[PDB]
RNA sequence: ACACCAACGGCGAAAGCACUCUGCUGGGCCGACACUGACACUGAGAGACGAAAGCUAGGGGAGCGAAUGGGAUUAGAUACCCCAGUAGUCCUAGCCGUAAACGAUGGAUACUAGGCGCUGUGCGUAUCGACCCGUGCAGUGUUGUAGCUAACGCGUUAAGUAUCCCGCCUGGGGAGUACGUUCGCAAGAAUGAAACUCAAAGGAAUUGACGGGGGCCCGCACAAGCGGUGGAGCAUGUGGUUUAAUUCG
RNA sequence: GCCCGGAUAGCUCAGUCGGUAGAGCAGGGGAUUGAAAAUCCCCGUGUCCUUGGUUCGAUUCCGAGUCCGGGCACCA
């Protein structure tokens, strides 16, 4: 649908899931893929497998508007976070910069309290 | 005894003594509570009892129970108690019955995370 | 904008020696270990507990090594 | 087997056509150690084969296990608390274990009249891909891949 | 609410106190004779401070989250898990006065090996300024001699050897309850019995057995195979009933 | 009384701009699981409402008939 040259690249890995969105530096949103619309449910919606699949999903429709560089942006303690990386490289698109962005709260809100399972 | 206990079968065998009425109507019940809560388990009751003592033998009156459990899945609910009356023996075998019971029940049935 | 870890790939770039790069920056910044941290919310006690444990571990790594 | 492991045995050779393959399915054909009924069965069946085709059977034997050999299958694990199906990969020497064994199993659930016609029956439909042992062996696959999300080792 | 700094680090009487800054102010320690010349130590009653929860009045309300509701799990689940979420958590002005408020160790003084550490300072040395070294104090931490202790252990920061003051204990339940008073807006706190009843209740170490605690390892124990039982008919062993007896084990 | 839309697998509805009849559950089978469930995959059934017309032939387009789901009315 658009033509665009560069853009960037964001990898959401949460514990149970990975959202893969693909957007251009003006900071807009071209197309997103995520480990759930590639027909995986919750337990192994966690995989790295998962994310491999969801990540490649993704950049076959970037690579179908022609699309060459990209900076990757990884956020959150899940699995994907390596898993993920690798199909960024296989899938034969140039890599630029790849980002840790995962949010560090310098203190705060107070998290919820510890399961006892 | 159950109906909801029908798939159970309960064997209630003297060894060296004779059985009542009395003695099958309570061996029903006690056993019964045992049984009942967690019967989806349990298979094969198995109830002996051994008297001694008073006129037959040496030593004090000891009315001796003995009862085994077997579930679909695992086996070998063993459970031997001494005591003064038939149905104080009883009582105390259906006391550790339960237990063991539970404690299957808790362990497997738990949906237990057990991570290794 | 704003970043943690920074890896710039330059061309000689083959998948291996990129992806063990990256995991030896988030190892080095602690980030995952640090987002499993304020998963739950912990009392005075169980940070002490982890500042001795974690401190006194790398510590006598240093110690020993 | 918790301590020693096993020393390897002798491979032997059928003594018509000096094959490990063929001497391999016909002692896994054997029932109550008669081989002097498995190898006639078994002759039977080559015979048969020869006849239905003029291909070289000692051909359609490596087509019938190429066809039914299993590179993957499942097996239960316990990981977590959670009951996994992990796609663990087989070895070789198991692979034509599983292939002789369906092909076997597939050959003794026919409809025939002898041992010797299920068998070519079996192979004729094994080496032409076209029959139970082979789908069976795909089945295997396709509950090896809906799974393929729980190897961890991958 | 204050990541990194953060440390087996600092200050505080204790409680507690940490993004940064400035202002008002409490102590502490060290070096000098500059001075007073026993002014000391403790403390019944009494006073002040005193985590968190709680309460009164007014604000404030993001996250978290008692209560509450739904979803599951389970024989049941008024619990653990999840989804929501009210009090409260925050600020101002008060009240409450309790905690495993713990070093489970009242305060002051004197005196009794060391080794390894740290913080603050002082001296000499090193250079003429940062170390560096040796040392003097003041506190703070870890091993350990004498001695102590029922044992564990404590051991110059004593639980050692002595002196002084203060609080408290006198078998376990009954019970930190009742009654009565004092305080409190209430919740409660403080002071604190007796009848009755038991021959035990407790501490430290030891050998076992056990653990849905660990580490190491075996066995046709599981797995991987091959054949059976459970279904059928009969053979036979036992229980049960039956019988004059179905001998007993 | 008018105005719309429907009748398609046992149930619930997707439908080329006429050339194959389809999905999701109910069912059967397999392990999943020591046993439950998720997890997963396979297989079965059709006069596309009844009738005629159009067409090289129709679920598809049109006429009549029958039933069903709704929307809106009126001075015995
Ligand atoms: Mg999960
Ligand atoms: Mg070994
Ligand atoms: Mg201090
Ligand atoms: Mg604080
Ligand atoms: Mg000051
Ligand atoms: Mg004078
Ligand atoms: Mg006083
Ligand atoms: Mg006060
Ligand atoms: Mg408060
Ligand atoms: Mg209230
Ligand atoms: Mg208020
Ligand atoms: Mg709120
Ligand atoms: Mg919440
Ligand atoms: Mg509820
Ligand atoms: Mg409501
Ligand atoms: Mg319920
Ligand atoms: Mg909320
Ligand atoms: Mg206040
Ligand atoms: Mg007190
Ligand atoms: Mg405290
Ligand atoms: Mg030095
Ligand atoms: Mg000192
Ligand atoms: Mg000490
Ligand atoms: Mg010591
Ligand atoms: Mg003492
Ligand atoms: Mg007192
Ligand atoms: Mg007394
Ligand atoms: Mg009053
Ligand atoms: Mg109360
Ligand atoms: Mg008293
Ligand atoms: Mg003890
Ligand atoms: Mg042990
Ligand atoms: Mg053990
Ligand atoms: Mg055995
Ligand atoms: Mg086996
Ligand atoms: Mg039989
Ligand atoms: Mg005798």
């Amino acid at each position: 649908a658009r033509k665009i040259p560069k853009g960037v690249i964001h990898v959401q890995a949460s514990f149970n899931n990975t959202i893969v969105t693909v957007t251009d530096v003006r900071g807009r949103v071209v197309s997103w893929a995520s480990a759930g619309t590639c027909g995986f449910r919750g337990t192994k919606r966690g995989t790295p497998f998962a994310a491999q699949t969801a990540a490649g999903n993704a950049i076959r429709t970037v690579v179908e508007q022609g699309m060459q560089r990209a900076e990757v942006m990884i956020k959150g303690p899940g699995l994907g976070r390596d898993a993920a990386l690798r199909a960024i490289r296989r899938s034969g698109i140039l890599l630029s910069f790849v980002r840790d962005v995962t949010p560090m709260p310098h203190n705060g809100c107070r998290p919820p309290k510890k399961r006892r399972v | 005894w159950d109906g909801p206990l029908s798939s159970v079968k309960l064997i209630l065998q003297g060894r060296n003594l004779e059985v009542s009425d009395n003695v099958r109507s309570h061996v029903e019940d006690k056993v019964g509570k045992s049984v009942a809560k967690h019967s989806h388990l349990v298979r094969e009751v198995d109830v002996r009892l051994s008297a001694r003592g008073g006129d037959l033998s040496k030593g004090p009156k000891l009315r001796r129970c003995e009862v085994t459990l077997f579930t679909k899945r695992h086996g070998v609910i063993r459970a031997e108690e001494d005591a003064e009356s038939l149905y104080s023996s009883i009582d105390l075998v259906s006391s550790i019955i339960q237990r063991k019971l539970r404690k299957i029940k808790d362990k497997v049935s738990d949906h237990g995370r057990h991570m290794k | 904008s704003a970043y943690n870890v920074q890896v710039l790939v330059d061309d000689n770039e083959n998948e291996e020696r990129l992806l063990n790069r990256f995991r030896r920056e988030v190892m080095r910044a602690g980030v995952i270990q640090e987002c499993k941290r304020r998963r739950y919310f912990e009392n005075k006690q169980e940070e002490k507990k982890r500042k001795h444990r974690e401190a006194a571990k790398r510590n006598s790594r240093r110690r020993r090594g | 087997s918790r301590r020693g492991t096993v020393e390897e045995k002798t491979a032997k050779s059928d003594p018509i056509y000096r094959n490990r393959l063929v001497n391999m399915l016909v002692n896994r054909i054997l029932k109550h150690g008669k081989k002097s009924l498995a190898y006639q069965i078994l002759y039977r069946a080559v015979k048969k084969i020869q006849q239905k085709t003029e291909t070289n059977p000692l051909s359609v034997l490596r087509q019938a296990i190429r066809g039914v050999t299993p590179d993957i299958a499942v097996k239960a694990r316990r990981v977590g608390g959670s009951t996994h199906q992990v796609p663990i990969e087989i070895g070789s020497t198991q692979g034509k274990a599983l292939a002789i064994r369906w092909l076997l199993g597939a050959a003794r659930k026919r409809p025939g009249r002898n041992m010797a016609f299920k068998l070519s029956s079996e192979l004729v439909d094994a080496a032409k891909g076209s029959g139970d042992a082979v789908r069976k062996k795909e089945e295997t696959h396709r509950m090896a891949e809906a799974n393929r999300a729980f190897a961890h080792f991958r």
